């Protein structure tokens, strides 16, 4: 087996954890939505 | 026909070969694929501007002015060639006075003709709620003229034949201008300012001296840190930082008749005798970054030549 | 492990269960809780607009 | 004439390596 | 491993299948919830215009 | 077995802990509440 | 390795064959989702002109 | 255990989300689109 | 057993600790209750 | 026996040493008592 399923699912998770607090960041800097004061 | 029988004939050693090939080939589209995106969807240059009278600042986008105001503008100017109330400027035309007071003093602040005098009958002084802002108007010309009279003609003409104007401290505000505002201070406490208490010529030397410490240093550090912002060159733009108290660069003596200037700006007009009263400027302290804003010469600095005589460097 | 049901038989040993019970009703109630906080902040002051 | 040569050049390296890689693999 | 199907036996322990039937119910929870929240967004302010 | 019960128990509990403060953190840096003097 | 043909069975073990053709799967719908990403980006705002 | 189909994965999966993320990051910097608030 | 109970009571003691110092801090700095001069 | 009674009696005076002092120190700070010239 190339690859541990432990390993995918570590990765898999750290990966959509850092993507999902960036697109928050993200969107929150952008002032383009009025959320949480304009 | 080989020399490389285990290369060329084992099916292993045989993919070696174009496994190397498709790795070179989509490095290669990789690098190209995303430069030739980076290069068609980025945008063009930032270009500079060109007025005939300023340096990197703009008057030209007019809609402060009153469509209305432009006519009694001309009313006025076709009733009477010449200027029936003038203190400073003693010599010019009415045509050529309204030009400037169009051009400069009233797009440096960008504000209507109302904002000082009145449309009715401009030559009038006290018959409108709006007369204090026109003495402060008068008091503020002089000083412009005052300050190209006395610093600024010090200056060698390898710096420039620029002049200080209204749009030179303004920038398009007539009030609420602000230096020492957060974006320039970083790294410095946010209650630092410009110890225009010491006399320059020899006020901020350091370097060997045995009678101060790092105290003094820390603040003479939090001044030339302000010094690199304010102009935007770094700390080898005045200096060698081979030997710091040397005048090799020329730009140093520049920076002497800046300080004094500024000592003198403070003194005479910001707080003379007391900022409460007696006192334009509303006790706003001077910094370098008012002016010069990032860049070696201010952006609102008039080019030579342009302003009128009697406020020019030389009358 | 006589107490794991049989189908969660190769994962859990008969000491993590009842912690596992504990955790899971620990989490449903802070969700109960944080539902009718969210509730109540929005009928304070509404966040969206 | 910078397109043409370069398709010339890019054509002319393709064939090669076609013809080189079907005399190696066979 | 004899509840794993016959396909993916060289792949899959018998303790693994279980977490992965898990691991893809919530995966396909979450895609549902994102495309409603994202609906929602669209339809409040569009961010494409 | 994959994961051990502990470490998904730690991973998961620090994780919470941390999201939390970070969320009041930033919910009350944003002055869009009215909560502790404004 | 039985899985695996006659062809590719120096290179491949029988439990990275499946691993493979789940990638080329993978592979194909996301190219197939760029170029419709692609098409509805082109007809939005041509970015060549 | 041969080393050729994993460390090809590995690297190819590596590119493709560097290169999408740098690729979104330079999109949305350059403000050619009007998206997120022009 | 999955955790010792001397480790449970430690971390338990430490956060609360921790936690009460923070929320402390906080509502004393605030300004916002006139407490120890205003 | 979870806990040593040295640990114990160890931690639990640290801890009054401590926060005795972090609060003489914080409410001599506060200029609110009028204690060592006011
Ligand atoms: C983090 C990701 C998770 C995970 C998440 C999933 C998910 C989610 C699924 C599977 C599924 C499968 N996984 Mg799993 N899986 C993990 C780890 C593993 C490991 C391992 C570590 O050893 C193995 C061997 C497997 C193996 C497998 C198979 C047993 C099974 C079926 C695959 C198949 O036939 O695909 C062949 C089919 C494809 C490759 C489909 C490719 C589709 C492409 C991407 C296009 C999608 C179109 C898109 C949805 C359309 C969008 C519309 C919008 C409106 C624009 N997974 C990791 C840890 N796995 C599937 C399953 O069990 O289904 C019942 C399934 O749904
Ligand atoms: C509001 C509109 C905004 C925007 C705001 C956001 C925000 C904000 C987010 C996304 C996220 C995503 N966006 Mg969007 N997005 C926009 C426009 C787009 C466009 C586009 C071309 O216009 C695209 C292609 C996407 C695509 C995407 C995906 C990459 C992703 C959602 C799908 C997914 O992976 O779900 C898969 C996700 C899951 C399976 C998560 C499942 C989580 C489960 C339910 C647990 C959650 C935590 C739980 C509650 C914790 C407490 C309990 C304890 C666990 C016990 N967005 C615009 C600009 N987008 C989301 C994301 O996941 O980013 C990584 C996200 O956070
Ligand atoms: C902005 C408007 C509101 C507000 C809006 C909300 C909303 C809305 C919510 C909260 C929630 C909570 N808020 Mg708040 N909040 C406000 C102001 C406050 C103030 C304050 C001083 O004013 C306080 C003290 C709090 C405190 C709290 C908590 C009670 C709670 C979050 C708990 C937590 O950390 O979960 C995360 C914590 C963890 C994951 C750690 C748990 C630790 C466990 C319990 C102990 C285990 C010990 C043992 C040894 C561990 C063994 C395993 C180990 C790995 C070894 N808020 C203001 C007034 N607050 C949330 C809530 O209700 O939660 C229930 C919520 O949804
Ligand atoms: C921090 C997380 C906790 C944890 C918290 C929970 C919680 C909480 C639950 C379980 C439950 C289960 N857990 Mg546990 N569990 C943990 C660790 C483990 C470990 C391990 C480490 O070895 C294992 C093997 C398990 C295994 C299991 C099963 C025994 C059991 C049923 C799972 C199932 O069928 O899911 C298949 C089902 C799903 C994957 C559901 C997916 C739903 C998706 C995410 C959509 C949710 C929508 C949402 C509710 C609606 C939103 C509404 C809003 C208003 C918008 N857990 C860790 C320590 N576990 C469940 C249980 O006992 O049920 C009786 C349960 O409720
Ligand atoms: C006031 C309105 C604010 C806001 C303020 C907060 C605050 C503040 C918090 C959240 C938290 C959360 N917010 Mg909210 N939130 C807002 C808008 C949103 C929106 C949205 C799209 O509008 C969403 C989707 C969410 C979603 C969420 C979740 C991620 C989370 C609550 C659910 C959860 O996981 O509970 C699961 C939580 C638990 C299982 C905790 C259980 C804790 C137990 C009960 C013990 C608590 C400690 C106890 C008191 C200690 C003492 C005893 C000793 C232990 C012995 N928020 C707006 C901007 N939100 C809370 C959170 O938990 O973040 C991590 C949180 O702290
Ligand atoms: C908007 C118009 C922009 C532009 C914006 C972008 C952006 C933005 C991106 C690209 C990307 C690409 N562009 Mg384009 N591009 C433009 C013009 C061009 C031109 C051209 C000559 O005009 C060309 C040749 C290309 C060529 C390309 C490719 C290199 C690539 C898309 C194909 C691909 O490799 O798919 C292969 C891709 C895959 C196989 C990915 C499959 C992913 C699967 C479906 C999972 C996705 C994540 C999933 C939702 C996560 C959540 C679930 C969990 C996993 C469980 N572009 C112009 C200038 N281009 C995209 C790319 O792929 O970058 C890496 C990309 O992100
Ligand atoms: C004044 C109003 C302030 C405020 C000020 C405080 C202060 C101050 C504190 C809290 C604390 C807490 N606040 Mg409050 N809090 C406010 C608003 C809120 C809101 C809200 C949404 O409005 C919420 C949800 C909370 C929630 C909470 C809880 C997290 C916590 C109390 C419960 C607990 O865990 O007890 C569990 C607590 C215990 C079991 C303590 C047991 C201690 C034993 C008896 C020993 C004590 C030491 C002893 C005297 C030492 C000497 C002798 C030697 C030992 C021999 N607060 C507002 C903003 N809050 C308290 C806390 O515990 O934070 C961690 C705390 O210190
Ligand atoms: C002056 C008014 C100030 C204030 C100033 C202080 C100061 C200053 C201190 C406290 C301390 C405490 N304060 Mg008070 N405090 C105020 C308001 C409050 C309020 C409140 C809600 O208003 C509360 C709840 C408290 C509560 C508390 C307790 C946590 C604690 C005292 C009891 C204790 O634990 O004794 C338990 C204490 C002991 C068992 C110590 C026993 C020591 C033995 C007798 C030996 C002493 C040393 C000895 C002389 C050394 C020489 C001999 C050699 C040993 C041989 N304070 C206001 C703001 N408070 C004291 C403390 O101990 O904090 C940790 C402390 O130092
Ligand atoms: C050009 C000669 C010139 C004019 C004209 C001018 C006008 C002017 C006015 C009307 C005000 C007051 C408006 C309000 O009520 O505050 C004002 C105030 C300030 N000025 Fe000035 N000014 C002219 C020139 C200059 C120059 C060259 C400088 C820079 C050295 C300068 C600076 C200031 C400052 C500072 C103020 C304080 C205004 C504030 O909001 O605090 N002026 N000026
Ligand atoms: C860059 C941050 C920077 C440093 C560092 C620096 C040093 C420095 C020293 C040590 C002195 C005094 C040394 C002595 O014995 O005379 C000093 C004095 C002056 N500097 Fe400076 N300097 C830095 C930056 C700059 C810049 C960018 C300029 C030009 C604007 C500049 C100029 C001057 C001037 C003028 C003096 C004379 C001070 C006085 O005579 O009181 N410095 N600097």
């Amino acid at each position: 087996r190339p690859f541990e399923f432990r390993t995918s699912v570590v990765v898999s998770t750290l990966l959509g954890l850092v993507m999902a607090l960036l697109i928050h960041f993200v969107v929150l800097s952008s002032g383009a939505f009025n959320w949480l004061r304009a | 026909p080989t020399l490389f029988p285990e290369i060329t004939n084992t099916v292993r050693g045989r993919f070696y070969i174009v496994a190397g090939i498709i790795s070179v080939v989509m490095a290669v589209a990789s690098i190209a694929i995303f430069w030739w995106i980076f290069y068609t969807i980025t945008p063009a240059p930032a270009p500079p501007l060109q007025n005939p009278i300023y340096v990197n600042y703009t008057q030209e986008p007019t809609d402060y002015i009153s469509a209305e105001s432009l006519a009694a503008m001309n009313a006025y100017i076709q009733a009477n060639p010449q200027p029936q109330a003038v203190q400073v400027l003693k010599g010019m035309t009415t045509a050529q006075i309204s030009a400037y007071m169009v051009a400069q003093v009233s797009g440096g602040l960008k504000v209507d003709c109302s904002y000082c005098h009145n449309i009715a009958n401009f030559a009038q002084q006290d018959g409108y709620p709006n007369a204090a802002k026109k003495v402060t108007a008068r008091k503020m010309m002089l000083m412009s003229a005052d300050l190209n009279q006395n610093y600024t003609a010090k200056l060698p003409a390898s710096v420039g034949g620029y002049q200080i104007t209204c749009a030179t401290c303004h920038n398009g505000k007539a009030a609420g201008l602000e230096p020492y505002p957060i974006e320039i201070m970083n790294t410095l406490p946010n209650d630092w300012r410009l110890p225009l208490e010491l006399d320059y010529p020899g006020g901020l030397v350091v370097t060997g001296r045995k009678d101060v410490s790092n105290h003094e240093v820390e603040q003479n550090q939090f001044a030339m840190y302000h010094m690199n912002v304010s102009m935007g060159q770094g700390c080898t733009f005045c200096h060698n930082a081979r030997y710091f108290p040397s005048y090799e660069i020329a730009q140093k003596n520049h920076s002497i008749i800046m300080l004094q200037m500024t000592k003198h700006i403070q003194e005479t007009y910001v707080a003379p005798g007391g900022r409460i009263a007696d006192g334009i400027m509303a006790g706003k302290s001077p910094s370098c970054w008012l002016c010069h804003q990032g860049a070696n010469i201010p952006p609102g600095a008039a080019k030579p030549g342009q302003v009128p005589a009697v406020l020019s460097s030389t009358p | 492990n006589d107490l794991v049901p049989d189908q969660w038989k190769p994962l859990f040993n008969n000491a993590q269960w009842l912690v596992h019970d504990i955790v899971v009703k620990t989490i449903y109630g802070g969700l109960i809780i944080a539902v009718i906080a969210h509730v109540l902040c929005w009928a304070w002051t509404p966040w969206i607009r | 004439m910078a397109p043409f040569l370069m398709a010339f050049f890019t054509i002319v390296l393709i064939v090669a390596t076609l013809y080189f890689l079907s005399m190696i693999m066979s």
